[PDB]
């Protein structure tokens, strides 16, 4: 499934619309929420490739569904070994905080307590930091 | 998928019309900042100069 | 008539980026010339004098 569904997305960037990825995603919650148990080196491998495509075809903006539960799902399978989807992740979620949006102080309080509070990834850490940095620039 | 078109299309729209919103708290925002700044340079004025 | 909600969607898609886009810039806009220009007025210039 990994594999086929990483020729899909890599090939068929474009043409997966939001209902379609609105179903992808939760491929990819199957997934990962089979990652756990399955335990394989190679299906962990090919499940972060499969991730890290979905991530460079986010900055690439090639992919175009929910970003929310999609980076949700990120969230979840946050605490494995891919580094820069850490990155990427925090500074996207960035973008909900902010004074003129609703709860912004609220979701960056989450935003500290999971990945600032109880994270010890140092890069991770100094970007949610500088996060907060430009929030407060802001 | 006509039906599944019309669906997401209706999504995108309401996720497109949320900016209504957005666009109504940044007119705040901006009359806020802006008006703030008017006050601030008219008390600037009258005090001290 | 697929293709065409295809695009359809997907133009609606563009004006959603485009507004996106002009929103950000919208801000910067105002951050970089009311909101900093308030910033100097303000708290260096007006409190300064």
């Amino acid at each position: 499934i990994v594999l086929s569904i990483t020729r899909l997305i890599k090939k068929y960037r474009k043409e997966l619309q939001v209902v379609a990825w609105d179903i992808l995603l939760n491929i990819i919650e199957r997934l990962l929420q089979q990652l756990q148990t399955l335990d394989s080196p190679e299906l962990r491998t090919i499940v972060h490739d499969l991730l890290t495509t979905v991530e460079e075809l986010c900055d690439q903006n090639e992919f175009h569904g929910s970003q929310e539960r999609y980076f949700e799902l990120v969230e979840r399978c946050a605490d494995q070994r891919p580094e820069s989807s850490l990155l990427n992740l925090i500074s996207y979620r960035a973008q909900s905080i902010h004074p003129a949006k609703d709860g912004w102080i609220q979701n960056l309080q989450a935003l500290m307590e999971r990945f600032f509070r109880s994270e010890s990834r140092g890069a991770v850490r100094i970007k949610v930091l500088d996060v907060l940095s430009f929030v407060l620039l802001i | 998928d006509i039906q599944m078109w019309k669906v997401s299309l209706q999504k995108e729209q309401a996720r497109y019309n949320q900016l209504q919103e957005q666009r109504d708290t940044m007119v705040t925002k901006l009359h806020s900042q802006i008006r703030q700044l008017q006050h601030d340079r008219e008390e600037f004025y009258n005090q001290s100069q």
